[PDB]
């Protein structure tokens, strides 16, 4: 499964490096016509980055799960970017990590890709 | 001389951080602590001679960032667009400071205040951990400074916006976590949200510097670097030993030291150097707050 | 250490300061100016060319000020409740710099935005202008500070303040107390409305220490003050007559800025050294504008 | 006619001297039993500094007239601490000045308390 990811300071980036799986950076123009999982970084007040918002209205049908990076000093919008992605277009969320991720974390995530 | 243009971007983030600070501006009349004197007198004798001594402990800190550190580390930056989301985060800083004498009004006669800040003052372990940070901030008093200056007052204004200020953060949070003193725990909330997005921008600038450097000089930031970070370290591990032996809190504030000092780590784009461990459970229920929805944008 | 007590007062203004500058907080989105557009078109081109350089000269004076006025001058001071005004005086100055390009940005294409900006940079007379005012600032770029240095640092300040941003105030006043670009009127009101304040702040300051300079001093800081005001003056007569000849406004100008040189005077505690003339009264209605009453307290 | 006033950062007090009126700082416990002019300060959104209301709340019977000194810079606030205190008390604005005065706000001042 492809994962397509964003990132602004480099920590979702780090954290696709730890995967080991096969993996690309969204950009406006970009098509997957793959089934993909998307990680994204949040944005304040729990949001999603723009540009994941306009890759996603064009790619949506291949979107099977979504992981979020985050900052637990966020309370209840930790990692929120998931919980309005997962709710627009009915996919669960993978998981939410902080930042870069801890190996639990990346084992975490990658058990629950096989399970999706 | 430039002047600041806003309609050129000097770089890919400062606009973004501008916008950000102002979103979260907030002062500390929005938050009424009156209704915590409830929960404040269930707490025994020891509980709240800790409150006391880390709010104080924290005043401390918010002062030198706001008069030393930002305006010191802002006025050596060519990008003036960066310049100018510092002078707010440093305006910021000084809520910030404010906000905990709002809160020890409603916890403390005035009597009570002032030997809290005559205890913060001539305290030495505060005094040698604020002046390990400022010595790289008033290294910068002079009108050259060179990139190797410039970038370790970085590394230490971010090891106090996600590192420094944790031992103190620890413990309204805990409280606020079991239903004690919510109302300050609202404010610290507030303040953390602010912190948690100065460290970042401080880093990302810090990045951007390392760069530059020649491949000597980043050897010897790094080397650097990494004795600052343990010299705090054996620093708040003498502090939590003295604020927190008394209520039995020690071991679980040295574990939220090491975890925030590995976020510290990775706003510089380093990698952690603590054992990964979970957050306490209770201080991560005091980090839920409704009060940190609020967008100055919106209303 | 000292950290920063607001419950017992370290002076007897810094709390009011503090509270009204809070009150007047705002930002540029608060204000759409795209509706100028209308009256922007009906100026000829010598008004619209006067109209983005006096604003590009007020970009540059507010980027000095928050960016080196208040940062050099609070770093030293040792009144904790006063460095912490400064510190969001400083902010609002970057708030302001910043408004400047929102109002750019509907009356102009990028291009033009970057020729004036590329004016301002390289106009002898602006850098020699700015050059004189940082000048006492810089001065600030080491450890130690006499109260001679820093009393003079404060006089720049509230000549800046109070004074040489007024030659460029004096259009959008004039076009708006015509009824023409409005909106923008609006904005720079707002920005008056806080460099008011600031001036009477920096005063007050100035005047604390002035008490604790020696009498040999005095007469010191008296007679270079005399000379500075003067210094400042030849220059701004230099500044009005290359900006506004084409617009045969020359005069009207000069007389506004001695007018303000009077104010930015009695802010320091010292007496009017021109003579008193009415304020042009086009510029007088310039200065009604109904959003100069919201208070950031009340909604 | 006594003038009592109020100042802080000295600009009404330097306008006072000016006068060569009898002239006396207000204070908390101040008690004046003769007609009077107040001249107040302005100030932020144009009100009244407090110990000056409270210090009118028991001397009002005496008030004849008040001037106010404020900064032009206001607007429409320029020294409205007049405004407020001439309708609550329903008594003539002598005048409004800027800081410590021209002299021409000398004499229409002195001109104006005349006329009263
Ligand atoms: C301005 C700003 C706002 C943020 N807001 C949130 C937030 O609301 N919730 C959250 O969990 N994390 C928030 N974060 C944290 C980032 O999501 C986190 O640092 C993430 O690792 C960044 O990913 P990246 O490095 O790949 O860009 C915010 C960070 C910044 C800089
Ligand atoms: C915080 C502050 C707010 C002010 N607000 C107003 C105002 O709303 N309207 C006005 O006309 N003047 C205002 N002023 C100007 C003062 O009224 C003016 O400087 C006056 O001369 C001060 O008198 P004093 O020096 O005797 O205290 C304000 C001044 C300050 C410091
Ligand atoms: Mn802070
Ligand atoms: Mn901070
Ligand atoms: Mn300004
Ligand atoms: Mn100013």
């Amino acid at each position: 499964m492809l994962v397509a990811y964003d990132s602004m300071t480099g920590n979702v980036k780090r954290f696709i490096h730890k995967l080991n799986m096969p993996a690309v950076q969204i950009d406006e123009d970009l098509v997957i016509d793959e089934d993909f999982i998307l990680i994204t970084y949040t944005t304040g007040f729990g949001n999603v980055p723009e540009r994941v918002l306009d890759f996603l209205e064009r790619n949506n049908e291949k979107l099977k799960g979504v992981s979020a990076s985050g900052n637990r000093n966020w309370g209840d919008m930790f990692g929120a970017s998931a919980d309005k992605i997962s709710t627009k277009y009915e996919v669960p969320i993978v998981s939410k990590f902080e930042l870069s991720g801890t190996n639990n974390d990346v084992e975490y995530f990658k058990e629950r890709v096989r399970e999706i | 001389m430039r002047a600041v243009n806003w309609n050129k971007k000097e770089d890919d983030f400062s606009l973004m951080f501008w916008k950000q600070n102002i979103a979260q501006f907030w002062t500390e009349e929005e938050i009424a602590v009156s209704s915590d004197k409830n929960t404040w007198v269930q707490l025994s004798k020891e509980e709240q001679i800790a409150y006391k001594r880390v709010l104080g402990g924290l005043t401390l800190l918010d002062t030198k960032q706001g008069g030393e550190g930002m305006p010191l580390v802002l006025v050596h930056l060519e990008n003036l667009q960066a310049k100018s989301v510092l002078a707010f985060m440093g305006a910021m800083e000084e809520v910030h400071a404010k906000s905990y004498s709002h809160i020890f009004t409603t916890l403390a006669t005035e009597e009570e205040i002032d030997d809290i800040f005559d205890w913060v003052d001539n305290h030495p372990l505060l005094e040698k951990k604020a002046g390990i940070i400022t010595s790289y901030y008033r290294r910068l008093l002079k009108p050259e400074v060179t990139k190797k200056e410039l970038y370790m007052a970085m590394v230490a204004s971010v090891f106090l916006e996600s590192y420094l200020f944790y031992s103190g953060f620890f413990y309204p949070l805990y409280l606020a976590g079991q239903g004690k003193l919510t109302a300050s725990g609202e404010i610290i909330n507030l303040i953390i949200r602010d912190e948690s997005i100065h460290g970042v921008f401080v880093g990302i600038l810090a990045q951007q510097i390392f760069a530059e450097l020649s491949a000597e000089e980043q050897q010897e930031v790094q080397k650097e670097t990494q004795e600052l970070l343990m010299e705090l370290y054996e620093i708040e591990m003498a502090y939590t030993e003295e604020i927190y032996t008394s209520i039995g809190l020690v071991e679980d504030v040295n574990r939220f030291v090491r975890y925030n000092a590995n976020k510290g780590l990775m706003n510089l784009g380093l990698e952690p150097k603590f054992e990964e461990e979970e957050i306490n459970p209770i201080v991560l229920n005091g980090l839920r707050t409704d009060t940190k929805n609020h967008d100055f944008f919106s209303v």
